[PDB]
């Protein structure tokens, strides 16, 4: 009945003001009496309250964190919105914009789609591919694993596909784990008999949009095992 | 300040069989908690409100009991959207206000050994001076595993790296990753590498290597 | 009755004019008959006088100093300043700012809270972590200290803990000290036995805001020294 | 110029038992004096004024008297937070206002040997270019004690440096650390090193000694 649609400019670095804005459809900001609210959600943690607009003017937020956060609401297009002066690295989260429609209390009943801002490394470095080849000291008896890793990129997500895509069975990928260089690693893996290595040759594609890179690796068997 | 948590940290009920969750409270409430209910990559749906309220569209599965400190949430049965994290809200005194560290929902499933296998780093990364080991634990349940590495029968530890996939929509299991960064000169100077695995499924403690 | 407040630069280069205001509250500058005065202290040593301005329009000075050292006042924003050219890495000290209420004469019984007033030249650099590892061959029946060092570092002060402020016992650290480079040099060390060193984690925790730097270290026994 | 010499250097005394503190002028400056009190990280706060005469607010526990160049303070009864340095002023001909070197006001337990230990340069120092020796004395009262460096029998000085610690509000102990600086080569001409200190709770003086 009222939705809520988040925006910002999701990436950033340490020291500047992260702003957010959430607007309303459907429904007005001087809408009934209720409350309108922004909290957040660190990737893989729980939700963190960050404040809440009390419909009278009254603002609340986490004592903790009210030195450096600000709410502020208008009506003329109609929307609210997060400013957090000298953001840090540490504030990388995914934010919701939420309200309480019955009644009003502390709960919230309304969401909208909250978005991940990041606040460390940089739009402009493409991945490079870094080959999982099986060898006969790592087959188990028939049993191999091959593969491709997506390294020295961002920002995540990145497009990865085997032969253009025409290999999806047996395709097994990874969630990106942000490293302590600002950059993402993910995995694309293929489990199958060790006799597949030599009837069909493997293509790892990785096509980038945000840096626009696309790179097509072949996985071949290891070169280590000839007699140098 | 006032603070509460839940129990317990993870909870494996089949589908289809009642189940119950516990929420305590440092200091008495009266009745003023709530019950959320949270899928991944989903925002947090609203549960029970002030306990034994069940808010707008929500089916009578979910029942919420309990006052002063101690508060519970029984399900009849659980169906399979069931499977979530579920947290639990005070409004006894805030602001602040103070959340449950979250409880998972788990589906019951039969106690499964690993499939443990390490990548050793290869080349590509060695040319960079570091080096970067991987463990694979495939297709085991229950999630929990306890994950150590092993060098030259010496432990290293606080330097590595662990995931947890979800899990699985076939067959219920868990996938674990655990990832070892080392430096050029250590990897050098070291010539066996391990990781030891602990886990339910696993009759005793299981370390796979390989030497440099 | 009057509250005085320094404040100043804080980082000078040597050779330029170290500048100091005290400001006066809870009454004017000329309030009565009394004297106005200004104190320096070298860290681990005692305090120095530099000069002191008389109610009448009499000012007095060190006669070490006064070639270099002005001291003047203004009523119009109700406050007075200190002046030093040509200041040297030896001016590094802490500044008061002090009066003598009652009674006219040359002691000081009114103080205001100090200023650290550094001149080293040094472009504030970021900190360098050094993990003081232990050694088994140095160890005395069982118990050892490790520690962590934070090295060639700039300005102060450096933020140094233990498992993030977790380990608190025994832990004892070090005031930093000046290098003939320009550079400090602290030390955060704790004893404990080294049975327990092989299942209880030691991080040095190392934040230094000014370079906004964060580093965590594990300290653990060198294994080229291990007991293999 | 007028000199201030205060006594003793170090006064380590109980709470609860009087202390007196003796100040001597270069030059009579009649009763013309203060005493003040400094505590690390604060202010000096002043304690006596005109020799005699007690500052405003100060309890009547702290008193003062001399003349010429013979002063002297007296406290009744010391307190927990009463050790700190104290520092003589004269005003007998000034400008220059001339202060004492300070008095430093110790408690008990009584004297213990240092628990001591020498720490051989670590490695990523060594590659670099540099090498440091440390001597640490730790849990040792008083705060006196004296370092010396010898490598392999060469006379050094300048070389060195020392630092103290405060008295521990626990243990009531101290802790000294002494670095000797060298070069990479420089420290591989010679073999042996050693670090030697004389303390009053040490029978004899302790040598400690390590190899290259």
């Amino acid at each position: 009945q009222v939705q809520l649609q988040e925006s910002g400019p999701g990436l950033v670095k340490p020291s500047e003001t992260l702003s957010l804005t959430c607007t309303v459809s459907g429904g007005s900001i001087g809408s009934s009496s209720y409350y309108w609210g922004w909290i957040r959600q660190p990737p893989g943690k729980g939700l963190q309250w960050i404040g809440s607009f009390h419909y009278s003017g009254t603002t609340y937020y986490n004592p903790s964190l009210k030195s450096r956060v600000t709410i502020s609401v208008d009506t003329s297009k109609n929307h609210f919105s997060l400013k957090l002066s000298s953001v840090t690295a540490a504030d990388t989260a995914v934010y919701y914009c939420a309200s309480r429609q019955n009644w009003n209390d502390g709960y919230f009943d309304y969401w909208g789609q909250g978005t991940l801002v990041t606040v460390s490394s940089a739009s402009t470095k493409g991945p490079s591919v870094f080959p999982l080849a099986p060898s006969s000291k790592s087959t188990s008896g028939g049993t191999a694993a091959l593969g491709c890793l997506v390294k020295d990129y961002f920002p995540e997500p990145v497009t990865v596909s085997w032969n253009s895509g025409a290999l999806t069975s047996g395709v097994h990928t990874f969630p990106a784990v942000l490293q302590s260089s600002g950059l993402y690693s993910l995995s694309s893996v293929v489990t199958v008999p060790s006799s597949s290595l030599g009837t069909q040759t493997y293509i790892c594609n990785v096509n980038h949009k945000p840096s626009n890179t696309k790179v097509d690796k072949r996985v071949e068997p290891k070169s280590c095992d000839k007699t140098h | 300040d006032i603070q509460m948590t839940q129990s317990p940290a993870t909870l494996s009920l089949s589908p289809g069989e009642r189940a119950t969750l516990f929420c305590r409270a440092s200091q008495s409430v009266s009745s003023s908690l709530a019950w959320y209910q949270q899928k991944p990559g989903q925002a947090p749906r609203l549960l029970i409100y002030d306990a034994s309220n069940r808010a707008t569209g929500i089916p009578a599965r979910f029942s919420g009991s309990g006052s002063g400190t101690d508060f519970t949430l029984t399900i009849s049965s659980l169906e399979p959207e069931d499977f979530a994290v579920y947290y639990c809200q005070q409004r006894g005194n805030w602001p602040p206000i103070t959340f449950g560290q979250g409880t998972r929902l788990d589906t019951k499933r039969t106690v499964a050994a690993p499939s443990v296998f390490i990548f050793p780093p290869s080349d590509e990364q060695l040319k960079s001076g570091t080096a970067s080991v991987v463990c694979l634990l495939n297709n085991f349940y229950p999630r929990e595993a306890k994950v150590q590495w092993k060098v030259d029968n010496a432990l290293q530890s606080g330097n590595s790296q662990e995931s947890v996939t979800e899990q699985d929509s076939k067959d219920s299991t868990y996938s674990l990753s655990s990832t070892l960064t080392l430096s050029k000169a250590d990897y050098e100077k070291h010539k066996v590498y391990a990781c030891e695995v602990t886990h339910q499924g696993l009759s005793s403690p299981v370390t796979k290597s390989f030497n440099r």
